[PDB]
RNA sequence: GCUCCACACAGAUGGAUACGAAUAAGGCGUCCUUGUGGCGUCGCUGAACCAUAGCAGGCUAGCAACGGUGCACUUGGCGGAAAGGCCUUGGGUGCUUGCUGGCGAAUUGCAAUGCGUGGGGAUAAAUCAUUUGUAUACGACUUAGA
RNA sequence: GCGUCUACUGAU
RNA sequence: AGCGAAACCACAGCCAAGGGAACGGGCUUGGCAGAAUCAGCGG
RNA sequence: AAGCUCGUAUCAGUUUUAUGAGUAAGAAUGAAGAGCUUUUAGUGGGCCAUUUUUGGUAAGCAGAACUGGCGAUGCGGGAUGAACCGAACGUAGAGUUAAGGUGCCGGAAUACACGCUCAUCAGAACAAAAGGUGUUAG
RNA sequence: UUCACUGGGCCAGCAUCAGUUUUGGUGGCAGGAUAAAUCCAUAGGAAUGUAGCUUGCCUCGGUAAGUAUUAUAGCCUGUGGGAAUACUGCCAGCUGGGACUGAGGACUGCGACGUAAGUCAAGGAUGCUGGCAUAAUGGUUAUAUGCCGCCCGUCUUGAAA
């Protein structure tokens, strides 16, 4: 129904989020993933790191650059995983993949726009409590991502520059809530209550 | 005034197919709000429609319309099989399609 | 679903010996055919009478007198695995015998990887008094006014998206 | 919603009532008579006139398979 | 602070033929399966798994192993049905059911009343 | 691009509807005891909120109103991550279905959805050409001249 | 770890 | 400056794994990378 | 291929019985298309698996009795294939299956219930005798 | 020449039909231990011991040890009373919805209804209507979309080479 769906990266499972997003993306639905640096992956951090340096040994013999490229950006690496879940070799797959956009954090104008989450892909709803998990934050930095510091630095400003907006909205809604509470008990108002409204 | 849409809007996923062979004669359509095959039973037999902006002005209006009918439910995900007197060009995978309420039976 | 059927054995009566040995036993199975097959298999090992010479007289179902009463069923089981056969004893807390045996089979498949082929039911009986439940994990539920929470509840939704990020409080 | 119909005669609107081969006067008179007869019934239920005059349309999130008619 | 399964706990069935009907826990069988009784609600006495039933935040006194008659007597004495109505659960369920049953004319009346209420609220604001 | 001459025209159908954050805890109000606090309450899915009535949505009269809102200016801040949007301040300009009336829908007849080109006038400069070496097997590149 | 017809090595 | 062949040519080429006698070059799974275009390690 | 009397008990990769260390059925089942004379093209091969073996050593193996597929064999599936599973074939419209599948590439439920396991590359023909103060149950 | 009626071919919508097939609602039957459940009564047993009472104790005159089998809750065993209901199977039961086929071509027959007359869903679609001659509609060509497709014939091939 929504022309564009913004999925919050925080708390999501990379494997489950990519699988569900791929099918929706292939059905003409535009999806914009945000906070890619906060995606969570099951298993111990060392375990996740282990299956990242494995493919360096097999890049290519004749010419290393003529083979797989070691990408470290949290946004693109998640896209790379989703790339393997779609028939990117076909023309339709390429067009569908163009719909998906991934950015670290929440860059504008998406900051002022609502975002959604995927209940069937939340790490907090599938991983057993107490089990080790990979946050993908230090992992990206541990493999050469040098933008984690900047992301953390400028994420606080966005939160600071957004908490006050919510306070102002809540203060504004108080007047509306009081008006509704005092406006109730009227003949017109009671009619809506009887009809389920 | 604000909204005139009477047709139900859905999405065309892909033709009925298998691991290797595909059958373009049976289209699969997704309908908003249909979660289970039981709900899809109401949408069976309805006239399906597709709208796209053509280039040549055949009759003043560039828009062109293709017609079809629902046949039966497909899968537990609420997908419904669709058939058209003119098969879709297969380039509309993931596009939006119009499903009319008529013929009504309620 | 599992079911309980009672079968008897009166292998064809030789001259001057009608109704021999009245071989009565109880069988747990889903349908009548499986019950009869398991009865024949058990007879072929407990004694030497073959199915060809045997004859099934009647098969009657046996329900539970109180299918709404929680009971601590005692279960004796003889089964086989990659090693030689060995008897086993277990206690299961269930309302009905059929449910108890179903859970017994599921547990045997879980931990012992056994199945219907390798599982033989010896006897099932109810525990009439407390403190007779040897298994601690079963006696645990017998404590006075046992109350426990269910933290971290799971939930499912038809929609593939949600704007709330609901908590698992429960 | 069901309005009373016994108060308006409809026996004249037979199959032959419609034919072709700039508005016929008798049809206009019959329509006016029918409207004036049904106005009395319509005036009973409040907001019924406005409800009829309002064109029906679907809204976002509507589920026709769940809507009750 | 969590809802605890115990004798006399009132529960709501989420799935099955008895969905939307209240029930009371008679005795816990194990961590996964418990026994419930809902004779006032009409659900027959039968065991059910915790997955198919959601625990409500209300409770009432009930002896362990109480039969159907005793369960009904305790249900009547505690008036848990009246407590359910005042709970947000019953209000939400009634609101959801009523909206789905609204006819087209009733829906139009709802729209008109909502417009009138919005106009009144706007008039009563920014005064 | 200033300008003249001359011709050519991957899927819109109400609203991406903004706090942070745990998931063995988290919001709203009360209430200062402003502390890791007391009290009522929320979830248990968005099955929600806003919005939606008028020939593809007209003309016209009255009441309450002075509220709601499309339109350009206007006092100004924020937004630098892919800033490209928010409003308020003031009148003006339309509507108001919040309420009460008058004018007409037909014949469409029982559905076939109903912004660039090829030629000039003025401006901008870069290769061509010469020179140069700081470059140089040969391309390429770097200096200088109305 | 350092000790003991696929390809471009200079190019448009 | 100008003239002016021949050998050969079913068609021909970005790679890793499977492919049975392994021939992989046209089958499958993944990763590559630029119309056009000099020049070669002592392959 | 041509001719005959035939139509049946001609018979049958089937089964049972009075009766072996098949005899007969005024038996069970099924095909109405069985024999006799004259001759007409083509045919002297193996591979894979099995009931037998000639014996097991790290290991050579040739000789050879038997039944199924390929031979001459499509199509669905095991993503990838001769030795696998179902299935053998007139062009077609309508619905249900088998193998094989249901997160995506892939058309199909991220279905229900029991517990099991965090592998420093778990999991989706051989070293398999032991070790763990690893875990779940007797 | 006054007129009145009427008209070829394309595909469709509508009502009811015959065949195939898919999925709902509902009623009536036979069996289980004449279902077992649940409920009522009856004689007994017990604690994971209901109340009362006793014994000592702080957050208060109630906190864990007793007598205690229903008391200021209830549970189980056997018996009697009575219905209900899951499951299975049946109805030559009723009632909708979703998809395709229209094939044959004046009566010879098998059947039902109806007093007869006649009718019918009874050995294959009947009737109304929509749109059109600058038509309706159809074909061809070059890309595009999803899938499939290893280059031809021969020859030693067990075959593959």
């Amino acid at each position: 129904v929504e022309p564009v769906v913004v999925i919050d990266g925080k708390g999501h499972l990379v494997g489950r989020l990519a699988s569900v997003v791929a099918k929706q993306l292939l059905n003409g639905q535009k999806i914009v993933v945000v906070r890619a640096e906060e995606l969570n992956i099951s298993g111990e951090f060392f375990r996740n790191k282990l299956k990242y340096h494995d493919f360096l040994r097999k890049a290519t013999a004749f010419n290393k650059t003529r083979g797989p490229f070691h990408f470290r950006a949290p946004s693109r690496i998640f896209y790379k995983a989703l790339r393997g879940m779609v028939s990117h070799k076909t023309a339709r797959g390429k067009a569908a993949l163009e719909r998906l956009k991934v950015f670290e954090g929440i860059p504008p104008p998406y900051d002022k726009k609502k975002r959604v989450v995927v209940p069937q892909a939340l790490r907090v709803l599938r991983l057993k409590p107490g089990r080790k998990y990979t946050t993908l934050g230090k992992l990206s930095t541990s493999v050469g991502w040098k933008y984690e510091d900047v992301v953390a630095k400028l994420e606080a400003k966005r939160k600071v520059s957004s908490a006050e907006y919510y306070a102002k909205k809540r203060a504004f809604t108080k007047k509306v809530a009081s008006a509704n509470a005092t406006a109730a008990e009227s003949d017109v108002a009671k009619q809506l209550a009887a009809l389920g409204y | 005034a604000e909204s005139h849409r009477l047709y139900v809007k859905g999405k065309h996923l892909s033709y009925q197919r298998s691991k290797r062979v595909n059958n373009p004669n049976v289209s699969l359509i997704k309908i908003e709000g249909v979660a289970t095959p039981q709900d899809a039973q109401f949408y069976l037999g309805k006239r399906i429609a597709y709208v796209y902006r053509a280039s040549k002005e055949v009759r003043g209006s560039k828009i062109r319309v293709m017609w079809g009918k629902v046949t039966r439910t497909h899968g537990n995900s609420g997908v419904v099989r669709a058939t058209f007197r003119n098969n879709l060009p297969a380039k509309t995978f993931g596009a939006s399609v119009r499903i009319f309420l008529y013929p009504s039976n309620i | 679903h599992f079911k309980e059927y009672q079968v008897i054995g009166r292998r064809l009566p030789t001259e001057s010996v009608p109704e021999p040995k009245l071989f009565r036993m109880r069988i747990f199975a889903s349908n009548e055919v499986i019950a009869k097959s398991r009865y024949w298999y058990f007879l072929q090992k407990l004694h030497k009478v073959k199915k060809a010479s045997g004859e099934i007289v009647s098969i009657n179902q046996i329900n539970e007198a109180h299918p709404t009463k929680v009971k601590n069923f005692g279960v004796w089981v003889r089964y086989d695995s990659r090693s030689g056969t060995h008897n086993m004893y277990k206690e299961i807390r269930d309302v009905s015998r059929v449910a108890a045996v179903e859970t017994l089979y599921q547990d045997m498949a879980a931990r012992h990887r056994a199945r219907f082929r390798s599982i033989h039911i010896l006897k099932v009986a109810e525990i009439e008094k407390t403190a007779d439940v040897k298994r601690q994990y079963v006696k645990q539920f017998l404590t006075k006014d046992l109350k426990f929470p269910l933290p971290h509840r799971v939930q499912k939704s038809t929609k593939t998206f949600s704007y709330k990020r609901p908590s698992t409080f429960y | 919603t069901k309005v009373s119909v016994e108060g308006v005669n409809v026996e004249k609107f037979n199959v032959e009532y419609f034919a072709k081969e700039e508005i016929k006067a008798e049809r206009v008179e019959d329509q006016k008579v029918v409207d004036k007869a049904l106005i009395a019934e319509i005036k009973k239920t409040p907001l019924l006139k406005q409800y009829l005059s309002a064109s029906f349309s679907l809204k976002n999130g509507d589920k026709p398979h769940m809507l009750k008619f | 602070n969590w809802r605890l399964v115990e004798v006399g706990r009132v529960v709501l069935i989420k799935k099955g033929q008895s969905a939307g009907k209240l029930a009371a826990i008679v005795e816990i069988i194990d961590q996964k399966k418990v026994l419930i009784d809902g004779p006032k609600a009409g659900v027959p006495r039968q065991a059910i798994n915790l997955g198919q039933v959601v625990l409500t935040p209300l409770t009432f006194a009930l002896p362990r192993g109480a039969r159907t008659a005793t369960v009904s007597k305790k249900w009547a004495a505690a008036a848990v049905c009246e407590k359910w109505a005042a709970s947000s659960w019953a209000k939400k369920i009634a609101q959801r059911e009523r909206r789905a049953a609204l006819t087209d004319f009733e829906r139009f009346q709802v729209m008109v009343l909502r417009k009138q209420k919005r106009y009144t609220v706007k008039k009563a604001l920014a005064k």
